[PDB]
C-alpha cells in the first residue's frame, strides 16, 4: 500500500512536471490533464479501498465527471482555437502582450 | 397509424427481408462451368479461323 | 436448393455446440460430478473457502456430510 | 524421402493461392460491365471463391479491363506495385491485350505488357463471363503448377 | 503476488511517457495504456464496478480526445517515445531515476515501503469475509438515495456542460 | 485466471502475426512502400489537418458518455430503501438529458458545418 | 483449464471461419449464386484456404506508416475479439465475471481503437477518413447500446451473465422488451460494421478504411477479428434477448437450442446485409442521435418506473 | 380544439418517435402516482434480509419483539408470502 501509493504521488509530481511545461502544442498539455483525472480516479478508488469507506463512493463518479466535463470543455476549446486562427501552437498564443 | 407502424418497427424494412427471404429459398441461376457450360448461339462469333473446302 | 447450405451450417453447429459442452463437461470433470461455485458476493467466496479447509486436501469440491459427523 | 514432402508441401500453399485468390474491383472500360457479368450469377466468380476486394494491399490478382490509356499508366502500375508480392495479372479483353482498337492511337498503351506483366492474356471485345472464368481456371492451373518451395529445395 | 506494484510501476512509466509530452495522438495511446493499467489495478484490488466503469468512460472520453488530435492539434512529422532524442534520453532517464528511487527507497526507509519478499502481504487492509456488500457498486449506488446532492450537481453539471459547450463551440 | 486468458490470447495473436511476417517471402521497394490513395501519390501530407465538422456533437457524445457512467449504479440502486427519492432523481436527471438533447436538436447542431 | 482455453478458442476460429463461409453462402443465396462451392465438399476448406493464402501472402512495412502501432493495433484486434468470448454464458461460462456487461461494453470500444489505430496509423488520407468515421460511427452508437443494455438490467439487477440465463428461464426477454430489440439489433450492427451500419470499411464510398495499406496478414487478422466480433454479438443478442429455456439437468438440449437460434440470428444479420442499402456517417449519427437517443432515454424512463409500477425489483443474484 | 390534435396527428404522422418518446415519458411519469404497487417496493427493500438485524437486550419490557423466531409477534411477511 504505501509503496502503491507514493508510486501514485510520483506519477502525479511526474505529470505535474509535464502539465507545467509545454513542448509543442496545448493538447498534449490537455492530455496530461486527464492523466491527472485518471490519476486522481486510482488515487481516490484506492484511498476508498483500502479505507472501506463505500459511503464516499460517490466521489470518484463526480471526479471523474466533472473533470472530464471541463477536459472536454478545453477539447472544444482547443476546436475554437483552432478555428479561429488555423493553427493550434503555444507560440501562435503570443498576441495578448 | 399505419404511417407510424411503417416508422418504429420499420416494416417496409420487414418487407424488403421478406423480399430477400423469399429470393434466398430459390434454385440458383448458376451453372458450373468447368462441368456445365455455357448458353452460346450458332452465329457466337469465337475464334478466327480458315476453313477448307 | 435450400438444402445446399445447410452441411456448412450444420458443421458450423456442431463446432459451435462443441465449446459450451465441452466447457460444461469439463467444469463436471474440473468438480468431480459438482459444477463450479461462483462467487458473486463475499459470502460465496468465504463458504468455498470454509469447504476447502472443511475437506482438507486443498480441495473444494470434495465435501464432508454427515459421514464426518 | 524429402522431395515427396516438399512437393506435397508445395501443393498444400499452392491450393490455397488456386482456390482463394482475391480479385479487384476495376473498372476503365467496356470491360468492365464483363468483370462484373462474371460477378453476375450465371458464370460465377463466387462459386470459384474470387471476390472482388477494392483495396490493392488486399487484392491477389489485378482483372486489367480494356483500355489502358496514357494517363491511367502511373494510375495502373502504382496500384500493381502496391499490390503484395503474389501478384497474377488477367487481362480482359483486346484492349488490355495488345490495344484491339485504338493500338495506333496517341494516347493508349499498346497492351498491358509495356507496363507490368500479365501472367494470362484473355481475348476478345467481351471475353464471355464464362470465358475468363475458363481465364481465372487457367491462372489457376497455372500457379497450381508452379513450384516454389521445390526450387527453394534444389537450389 | 507482486500484482498491484508491478501495475504501479507500468502506470508510472506510462504517466512518465505522457508527462514527457510526444504528439497528443501519441500520447493518447499512452494513457490508455495507463487506462487499461488502472482499469486492471481497481479490478485486482476489488472494486469490480470502478475500473470497468472508468474503462468505460475514459475509453468513450479518450475516443474523441485522439479524434480531436488527429484532426485539430497534428503536425506533417510528429514526435513519438522515440523520434526526438532528448525526449529518448529523458525517457531512459526517468527510467533509471525510477528504479534508482526504488532501489534507494528499499534501503533509506527502514519501513515496510519496498522489500523484496515482504510486499504485497499489506494490500488488502479488511473486507468483510462472513458479509454481503463489500464490491464498490453498491456504494456508489447509495448516491441516488442517501448522497443526493451528488447526482443534483452532477446532472447539473452536465446540462450546463450541453449549454456552455454550445456557446463555446457557436 | 483472465490474466493468464489474456496473455495467452496476446501470445497467439504474436505468433500469428511473427507467421504472417516470417514465413512468407518479401522484397520491399519504395513504390510498393508508397501509401496508397487511388493509384497517385498523396497531393499533401496525409497528417496534414482534418477542420473537424462534428465538434459539438462530439463533446455532447463525451458528456453523454459521462451521464451513462452516471447512471451506470442505478441498477443497484434500484434496490435501495429511499425508493422515491432515487426514482424522483433518477427521473430529474433524465429529463435533465432529454431536455439537454431536445436544446440540441432545436438549435439544430446535429447538422455539420 | 488450458485444455478449455485451446478448445474454447480452436472451435470458435473454426467458427467464425464457417460463419464466413455461410456468409459467402447465404449472400450467393440471397444474389441467385451459388457460393463457394468448388473447393472443399459443399465450401468447407474454402476458409481454411483463405487463412491459408493470406497468412502465406506477405504483409507491408510502408515508409509513411508507423511501424509499433501498425504492429500493435491487430493484434489488440484479435485479442479484444476472442477476449469477449469469455465472460460468455453458454451454460456454464469459461470466465464468470461478477460485472461482464461492463467488460462486454469497453473491449468493445476497445476493438474500435484497434481500428482507430490502424485508421491514423496507416496514414492515407482515406484512411483518416475512416478513422474519423469510426469515431463519427461510435458518436452514434455508443450512449445509445450502453443506455439498451441499461435498461435491460433494470430487469436483471445485476451486471452478471448467468444472471441473465437465470432471469431468462421462464420466458424470453423478447416479448417485454421488443422496442429495446430492434434498436439493440440495428445498435449492434451499428457496433460490428455490418453492410446498412457498414461504414468505415467502407468499400463503395472509399477503398476500405481501416485497412486501406494493411495487407495480407494484418488485413486477415482484422478479418479474424471482424468476423469474430460478428458471431460474437450474434451470440451476445441470442442469449440477452432471445435466451432459450435453460434446464438444470439437462445444459446440452439448451446449448443445442441456443446454437439453433444463434445460426438463425447470424443468418439474420447476414439476411440483413443482403437485404438493406448502405447508410451515410451522418444520417447514421443523424437517427442513432433523433430516432433513437428520445427513444431509448423514454425506455429508459420506462424500465426505471418498472420496478415501481408493477413492483418488480429485481434480486442481486 | 383541433389544431392541438391536428398538429397531433400530424406529428403522428410525419415523425411519430418524438410523440411516443414523450407519451412513453409521461407514462413513466404518471404510472407511479396511478399504480398502488409503488408503496410495495419500499415494502419489499425494507422485508428483505440483507444484513443481520442484531438481537436486542430485555428486562421483561417489550412485548413485540418476540423471543422464539416461529412466533405470531413481530412484523409478519404475509403480504409476501401469499401475495
Ligand atoms: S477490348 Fe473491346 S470491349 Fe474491351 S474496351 Fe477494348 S473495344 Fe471495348
Amino acid at each position: 500500500m504505501p509503496s502503491t501509493f507514493f508510486n501514485l504521488t510520483m506519477a502525479f509530481s511526474l505529470s505535474l512536471l509535464g502539465t507545467l511545461m509545454f513542448r509543442s502544442h496545448l493538447m498534449s498539455t490537455l492530455l496530461c490533464l486527464e492523466g491527472m483525472v485518471l490519476s486522481l480516479f486510482i488515487m481516490t478508488s484506492v484511498t476508498s479501498l483500502n479505507s472501506n469507506s463505500m459511503s464516499s463512493m460517490p466521489i470518484p463518479i463526480t471526479i471523474l465527471v466533472f473533470a472530464a466535463c471541463e477536459a472536454a470543455v478545453g477539447l472544444a476549446l482547443l476546436v475554437k482555437v483552432s478555428n479561429t486562427y488555423g493553427t493550434d501552437y503555444v507560440q501562435n498564443l503570443n498576441l495578448l502582450q | 397509424t399505419d404511417n407510424a407502424a411503417r416508422i418504429l418497427m420499420w416494416t417496409e424494412l420487414i418487407r424488403g427481408l421478406g423480399m430477400t427471404l423469399s429470393y434466398l429459398f430459390r434454385e440458383p441461376a448458376t451453372i458450373n462451368y468447368p462441368f456445365e457450360k455455357g448458353p452460346l448461339s450458332p452465329r457466337f462469333r469465337g475464334e478466327h479461323a480458315l476453313r477448307r473446302y | 436448393m435450400w438444402f445446399e447450405i445447410l452441411p456448412g451450417l450444420a458443421i458450423m453447429g456442431v463446432c459451435l455446440v462443441i465449446p459450451g459442452v465441452s466447457t460444461a463437461y469439463i467444469h463436471k470433470f474440473t468438480n468431480g460430478g459438482k459444477e463450479k461455485r461462483v462467487a458473486r458476493v463475499q459470502y460465496q467466496w468465504y463458504l468455498m473457502e470454509r469447504d476447502r479447509r472443511i475437506s482438507g486436501v486443498n480441495r473444494y469440491y470434495v465435501s464432508k456430510g454427515l459421514e464426518n459427523i | 524421402r524429402a522431395e515427396y514432402v516438399v512437393t506435397k508441401l508445395d501443393d498444400l500453399i499452392n491450393w490455397a493461392r488456386r482456390s482463394s485468390l482475391w480479385p479487384m474491383t476495376f473498372g476503365l472500360a467496356c470491360c468492365a460491365v464483363e468483370m462484373m457479368h462474371m460477378a453476375a450469377p450465371r458464370y460465377d466468380m463466387d462459386r470459384f471463391g474470387v471476390v472482388f476486394r477494392a483495396s490493392p494491399r488486399q487484392a491477389d490478382v489485378m482483372i486489367v479491363a480494356g483500355t489502358l490509356t496514357n494517363k491511367m499508366a502511373p494510375a495502373l502500375r502504382k496500384v500493381y506495385d502496391q499490390m503484395p508480392e503474389p501478384r497474377y495479372v488477367v487481362s480482359m479483353g483486346s484492349c488490355a491485350n495488345g490495344g484491339g482498337y485504338y493500338h495506333y492511337s496517341y494516347s493508349v498503351v499498346r497492351g498491358c505488357d509495356r507496363i507490368v506483366p500479365v501472367d494470362i492474356y484473355v481475348p476478345g471485345c467481351p471475353p464471355t463471363a464464362e470465358a475468363l472464368l475458363y481465364g481465372i481456371l487457367q491462372l489457376q492451373r497455372k500457379i497450381k503448377r508452379e513450384q516454389k518451395l521445390k526450387i527453394w529445395y534444389r537450389r | 503476488n507482486n500484482y498491484i506494484f508491478v501495475l504501479s510501476s507500468l502506470f508510472l512509466v506510462g504517466c512518465l511517457g505522457l508527462a514527457l509530452k510526444p504528439s497528443p495522438i501519441y500520447g493518447g495511446l499512452g494513457l490508455i495504456v495507463s487506462g487499461f493499467v488502472g482499469c486492471l489495478m481497481v479490478l485486482g484490488f476489488g472494486g469490480s464496478f470502478l475500473g470497468l466503469m472508468v474503462f468505460l468512460i475514459y475509453l468513450g472520453g479518450m475516443l474523441v480526445v485522439f479524434g480531436y488530435t488527429t484532426a485539430m492539434a497534428t503536425e506533417e512529422y510528429p514526435e513519438t517515445w522515440g523520434s526526438n532524442w532528448l525526449i529518448l534520453g529523458f525517457l531512459v532517464l526517468g527510467v533509471i531515476m525510477e528504479v534508482f528511487l526504488i532501489c534507494v527507497l528499499n534501503y533509506y526507509d527502514e519501513v515496510g515501503v519496498i522489500n523484496l519478499d515482504g510486499l504485497g502481504d499489506w494490500l488488502m487492509y479488511e473486507v468483510d469475509d462472513v458479509g454481503v456488500m463489500l464490491e464498490g457498486g453498491i456504494g456508489v449506488a447509495a448516491m441516488y438515495s442517501c448522497a443526493t446532492w451528488m447526482m443534483v450537481v452532477a446532472g447539473w453539471s452536465l446540462f450546463a456542460g450541453i449549454f456552455i459547450i454550445i456557446e463555446i463551440t457557436r | 485466471n483472465l490474466y493468464t486468458v489474456i496473455f495467452i490470447n496476446i501470445l497467439l495473436s504474436l505468433t500469428l502475426i511473427l507467421v504472417a511476417f516470417w514465413l512468407p517471402q518479401m522484397n520491399l521497394y519504395s513504390e510498393k512502400a508508397n501509401p496508397y490513395e487511388c493509384g497517385f501519390d498523396p497531393t499533401s501530407s496525409a497528417r496534414l489537418p482534418f477542420s473537424m465538422k462534428f465538434f459539438l456533437v462530439a463533446i455532447t457524445f463525451l458528456l453523454f458518455d459521462l451521464e451513462i457512467a452516471l447512471l451506470l449504479p442505478l441498477p443497484w440502486a434500484i434496490q435501495t430503501i429511499k425508493t422515491s427519492t432515487m426514482m424522483i432523481m433518477a427521473f430529474i436527471l433524465v429529463t435533465i438529458l432529454s431536455l439537454g438533447l431536445a436544446y440540441e436538436w432545436t438549435q439544430k447542431g446535429l447538422e455539420w458545418t | 483449464f488450458f485444455i478449455n482455453i485451446l478448445t474454447l478458442l480452436v472451435p470458435i476460429l473454426i467458427a467464425m471461419a464457417f460463419l464466413t463461409l455461410v456468409e459467402r453462402k447465404i449472400l450467393g443465396y440471397m444474389q441467385l449464386r451459388k457460393g463457394p462451392n468448388i473447393v472443399g465438399p459443399y465450401g468447407i476448406l474454402q476458409p481454411f484456404a483463405d487463412a491459408m493464402k493470406l497468412f502465406m501472402k506477405e504483409p507491408m512495412r510502408p515508409l509513411t506508416t508507423s511501424m509499433s502501432l501498425f504492429i500493435i493495433a491487430p493484434t489488440l484486434s484479435l485479442t479484444l475479439a476472442l477476449s469477449l468470448w469469455v465472460p460468455l454464458p453458454m451454460p456454464h461460462p469459461l470466465i464468470n465475471l461478477n460485472l461482464g456487461i461492463l467488460f462486454i461494453l469497453a473491449t468493445s470500444s476497445l476493438s474500435v481503437y484497434s481500428i482507430l489505430w490502424s485508421g491514423w496509423a496507416s496514414n492515407s488520407k482515406y484512411s483518416l477518413f475512416g478513422a474519423l468515421r469510426a469515431v463519427a460511427q461510435t458518436i452514434s452508437y455508443e450512449v445509445t447500446m450502453a443506455i439498451i443494455l441499461l435498461s435491460v438490467l433494470l430487469m436483471n439487477g445485476s451486471y452478471s451473465l448467468q444472471t441473465l440465463i437465470t432471469t431468462q428461464e421462464h420466458m424470453w426477454l423478447l416479448l417485454p422488451a421488443w422496442p429495446m430489440a430492434m434498436m439493440w439489433f440495428i445498435s449492434t450492427l451499428a457496433e460490428t460494421n455490418r453492410a446498412p451500419f457498414d461504414l468505415t470499411e467502407g468499400e463503395s464510398e472509399l477503398v476500405s478504411g481501416f485497412n486501406v495499406e494493411y495487407a495480407a496478414g494484418p488485413f486477415a487478422l482484422f478479418f479474424m477479428a471482424e468476423y469474430t466480433n460478428i458471431i460474437l454479438m450474434n451470440a451476445l443478442t441470442t442469449i440477452i434477448f432471445l435466451g432459450p429455456l435453460y434446464y438444470i439437468n439437462l445444459p446440452e438440449l439448451y446449448s443445442t437450442n441456443f446454437m439453433m437460434e444463434a445460426l438463425l440470428l447470424s443468418s439474420t444479420f447476414l439476411w440483413i446485409r443482403a437485404s438493406y442499402p448502405r447508410f451515410r456517417y451522418d444520417q447514421l449519427m443523424h437517427l442513432l442521435w433523433k430516432n433513437f437517443l428520445p427513444l431509448t432515454l423514454a425506455l429508459c424512463m420506462w424500465h426505471i418506473s418498472l420496478p415501481i409500477f408493477t413492483a418488480g425489483v429485481p434480486p442481486y443474484m | 380544439a383541433g389544431r392541438i390534435s391536428a398538429f397531433l396527428k400530424n406529428a403522428w404522422a410525419k415523425e411519430p418517435v418524438l410523440v411516443v418518446s414523450f407519451s412513453v415519458w409521461g407514462l413513466a411519469i404518471i404510472m407511479p402516482m396511478i399504480s398502488p404497487y409503488t408503496k410495495y417496493a419500499s415494502m419489499i427493500n425494507k422485508a428483505t434480509p440483507y444484513n443481520y438485524p442484531v438481537p436486542v437486550r430485555d428486562d421483561g419490557n417489550m412485548p413485540d419483539v418476540p423471543s422464539h423466531p416461529q412466533d405470531p409477534l413481530g412484523p409478519s411477511l404475509d403480504w409476501l408470502k401469499n401475495l
